[PDB]
RNA sequence: AGAGGGCGUGAAACCGUUAAGAGGUAAACGGGUGGGGUCCGCGCAGUCCGCCCGGAGGAUUCAACCCGGCGGCGCGGUCC
RNA sequence: GCCGGGCGUGGAAUGCGAGUGCCUAGUGGGCCACUUUUGGUAAGCAGAACUGGCGCUGCGGGAUGAACCGAACGCCGGGU
RNA sequence: CCCAUACCCGGCCGUCGCUGGCAGUCGGCAGAGCGAGAAAGAGAGGGACGCUACGCCGCGACGAGUAGGAGGGC
């Protein structure tokens, strides 16, 4: 915590370094795609297969 | 990476990506920037206009330090001082205006490129423009010279 | 008495002969491996009648039977007994093949282990 | 997390082996040994693993508890089963179906256990 | 020729970025397995021992 | 024998990002799902913009989005930009903002959050607004790069105010014959 | 990372002592193999000897 | 010694020999079949897999309970 | 030249998704034919116009054939 | 009446397109649908396979090639 520091406490033993930021907080999209917020805004899966 | 280059995919192909008719000879058009007034005339008119000729006065012993004058715009003028300075003036009620020493930051000339927050300053610069002086006066500040 | 595969479909190949390099018969320096002729007058290149055939993608085998042995299996090279526990769940689709440099004392450990796991081996009767 | 770590090991891991136009994973708790997201044992928080018994008779079923997630010494719980074929299948079916523990793996783990039990059946 | 460009230079922030991404993956008990390491019995992955 | 031209039947467009960034590649997995199972055409634009190269998603300045959010029928909606939000030092006051960008510079976080704002990421955007309802999708200045000042008609052409490529600028670099009416001609 | 868990220090003989160290925030940094594979295959070129 | 004093491995061109086949439009080749060898198929009485019925067995034997242990989930509608 | 307001039966037929910006290789010896056509006694000659060919192209036909007539090519079975 | 690598029909390969479809494997916390010509609501007061998502699947159309260009090479 002194060579790289937390996100809100810059590293003490570096000049002005701080940890990189995350491009997406909630990483596991499995826990995302099965959420009531998403699952209410989706059209029904058209999975009946249509062959020639 | 030689394994990513094009020559790996040209193995087997005879001319190696340079044509059979117009083979890859040594120097078809001449070496360097040749033929400026000649067979390469169109390329120099169409893409380097003004390449040929002289204009102006030949200044002999140019010492770049004499003509040194790095400008600063009024847009980023308050960035030369800390945010504590900028807030403590709009909070101050005595009309006490902070002094921005431009020369200390590294610039010499002040040019007025944009808006200013309406709170007075006394910019300690070395050169000013006309419009730059107007903005600082119109806000309510002063323009002090220094050498 | 063999370990029959899942399904044994009729394999059908669009071509069974190899493709030979042009003029590979007339020379010994010209090896049999296919090289596309790039000459400007080459007959084979410009598809003349009654010449050597150039391989196109139109000869592609069916994806349902691609890489499939005549025995209805698909090979998988195996080096030791530990590389067999992979194939214990593909018994009816993927056969096992012991690699060349596997010694004779290690081959008679793989084959009966592959007899326990019911995996077919394509080279069981080895050096022995 | 699970979806994250899969991207790190989808194509570079010591358990992945690719040859003969196929792809396999030699992971410990990876029934079907397939290089898949569903079947990877290292990735998920709840995995199922069916290995042969240590003596050579029976199966052990490996579940992964949810408490110890970065403590691998205690995470995996193993239960040795040595019963008949219809009873061993029903015991590992109830640990999955009636515990809601990867219910998309009940039939897949039943095949592996049945395949192990048939292996431990005497050879012809 | 001896003056082929052998040495390469990388930005100091990316050098520090790679240390961050390397240390964080040494905290997931799954990536350390896939790197090969036989740690199926180690007590806790970010293993810390005494100063003794 | 069919009388057609196969010249341009293979449409040139990105179908997945050339970047190998797995966090970026995880977002695309999320928005590929949202693009095809919601009729909202918002997610299709965000999906298309996640594929693009950095030169096609230029940075949005901080003052530019302030300029576009002070427009009337707004100031409750959320700022969504696929590029990155850089801090603009030439603006003084900062309204409170609800921002969703791929990456926010360290100073632009501290200046937004000090104004009581809110910074979102695209996984949190889908949780708070799946169909993109109540958002304003913005983009930085695409042709603001220095490169486009060399494009267009060639210099040395009538009314072709195009920057030429010169190794250094001075009184004796492309100030002669093509430019002065006293030296030959000019355009 | 809504929280940082608590790591336990182990003694010299394998037991877990009473102390507990907070997980440093560097272990929560983003996992970027593309950067690691970039930096590694450009810093390995700096120990290289010339040959000609 | 199938390592025999320029001797590890011992390729091709080329040559000798043996075995097989052929032979008046130079040879060689493409496509298509046919014949003949070559070895291989360890080919030669040809499927196993469930499920239920019928007939002969053999176990320590099912269900439901009792005690111990481990695990999962908890909207305990709001546990500490 | 500005505002402001009002009018869609989308004001010929047919067909087809378009617009747009970078970077850019090869080429810059061509040749033939119907028709028009200049020089020449004429030429498988020299020089042009328009369109299509050949070059970069196999295939069926003209015995043979760079260009003629038909028709343009993934690998196959049937029909025409 | 004869036959081309042309046309029709059928198979297979590949490319291109639909910027096509699939996270819904939602199971005694269960109830098996979204092929439906018609801008919108099955709204509340013990059970095969699968989905290396850089994966899998379905439809159409298309396929000559020197110089040259690019893509993929388990």
């Amino acid at each position: 915590d002194d060579l790289y520091g937390t996100w809100r406490k810059a590293a003490s033993l570096k000049s002005n370094y701080n940890l990189p930021m995350h491009k997406m907080l909630n990483t596991d999209l499995s826990r995302i795609l099965k959420s009531p917020e998403i699952q209410r805004a989706l059209r029904a899966p058209r999975k009946k297969i249509h062959r020639r | 990476p030689s394994r990513l280059r094009k020559t790996r995919k040209l193995r087997g192909h005879v001319s190696h990506g340079h044509g059979r008719i117009g083979k890859h000879r040594k120097h078809p058009g001449g070496r360097g920037n040749a033929g400026g007034m000649h067979h390469h005339r169109i390329n120099f008119d169409k893409y380097h206009p003004g390449y040929f000729g002289k204009v102006g006065m030949r200044h002999y012993h140019l010492k770049r330090n004499q003509s040194f004058c790095p400008t600063v715009n009024l847009d980023k003028l308050w960035t030369l001082v800390s945010e504590q300075t900028r807030v403590n003036a709009a909070k101050n009620k005595t009309g006490a205006a902070p002094i921005i020493d431009v020369v200390r930051s590294g610039y010499y000339k002040v040019l007025g490129k944009g808006k200013l927050p309406k709170q007075p300053v006394i910019v300690k610069a070395k050169f000013f423009s006309r419009r730059a002086e107007e903005k600082i006066k119109g806000v309510g500040g002063a323009c002090v010279l220094v050498a | 008495a063999a370990l029959r595969p899942l399904v044994k479909p009729k394999i059908v190949k669009k071509r069974t002969k190899k493709f030979i390099r042009h003029q590979s018969d007339r020379y010994v320096k010209i090896k049999r491996n296919w090289r596309k002729p790039r000459g400007i007058d080459n007959r084979v290149r410009r598809r003349f009648k009654g010449q050597i055939l150039m391989p196109n993608i139109g000869y592609g085998s069916n994806k349902k039977t691609k890489h499939m042995l005549p025995s209805g299996f698909r090979k998988f090279l195996v080096h030791n007994v530990k590389e067999l526990e992979v194939l214990l769940m593909c018994n009816k689709s993927y056969c096992a093949e012991i690699a060349h440099n596997v010694s004779s004392k290690n081959r008679k450990a793989i084959v009966e282990r592959a007899a326990q796991l019911a995996i077919r081996v394509t080279n069981p009767n080895a050096r022995l | 997390s699970a979806h994250l770590q899969w991207m790190v090991v989808r194509n570079c891991s010591s358990f992945l082996i690719k040859r003969n136009k196929q792809t396999y994973s030699t992971e410990p708790n990876n029934l079907k040994a397939r290089n898949s997201f569903r079947y990877n044992g290292l990735i998920h928080r709840k995995t199922v693993g069916v290995e042969p018994a240590a003596d050579g008779k029976g199966v052990v079923v490996v579940m992964k508890r949810r408490s110890g997630q970065r403590k691998p010494a205690t995470s995996y719980v193993r239960t040795t089963i040595n019963k008949n074929a219809r009873a061993t299948l029903s015991s590992i079916r109830h640990m999955i179906r009636k515990n809601k523990y990867h219910p998309d793996l009940r039939m897949a783990a039943i095949r592996r256990a049945s395949a192990i039990l048939r292996s431990q059946k005497p050879v012809m | 020729k001896t003056w082929r460009r052998w040495h390469r230079r990388v930005n100091t922030t990316q050098k520090r970025y790679a240390i961050c991404s390397a240390l964080a993956a040494s905290a997931l008990p799954a990536l350390v397995m896939s790197k090969g390491h036989r740690i199926e019995e180690v007590p806790e992955l970010p293993l810390v021992v005494e100063d003794k | 024998g069919v009388d057609i031209r196969h010249n341009k039947d293979r449409k040139v467009r990105r179908k997945e990002p050339k970047s190998q960034d797995i966090y970026l590649r995880l977002l695309v997995k999320l928005y590929r799902f949202l693009a095809r199972r919601t009729n909202s055409t918002f997610n299709q634009v965000v999906l298309k913009r996640l594929f693009m190269s950095r030169t096609n998603r230029p940075p949005l300045s901080l003052s530019r989005m302030i300029r576009k959010m002070k427009l009337p029928g707004r100031e409750n909606k959320t700022a969504v930009v696929v590029g990155t939000v850089t801090d603009d030092v030439r603006v003084q006051e900062v309204p409170k903002l609800k921002v969703c960008a791929l990456r926010v510079t360290s100073r632009a976080r501290s200046r937004i959050l000090k104004a009581g704002g809110k910074i979102l990421t695209f996984d949190q955007l889908a949780l708070d607004s799946p169909k993109g309802r109540g958002t304003v999708l913005l983009s930085g200045p695409r042709k603001g790069r220095e490169v486009y000042r060399h494009f267009g008609k060639a210099p040395g052409t009538p009314h072709s105010h195009t920057k030429p490529y010169v190794r250094s600028k001075g009184r004796k670099f492309e100030r002669a014959r093509g430019r002065r009416a006293s030296r030959g001609y000019k355009n | 990372a809504c929280a940082r868990p608590l790591i336990s220090v182990y003694s010299e003989k394998g037991e877990s002592s009473g102390k507990n160290v907070t997980l440093p925030a560097v272990f929560k940094a983003p996992i970027r193999p593309d950067i690691v594979n970039f930096v590694h295959t450009n810093l390995r070129k700096n120990n290289r000897q010339p040959y000609a």
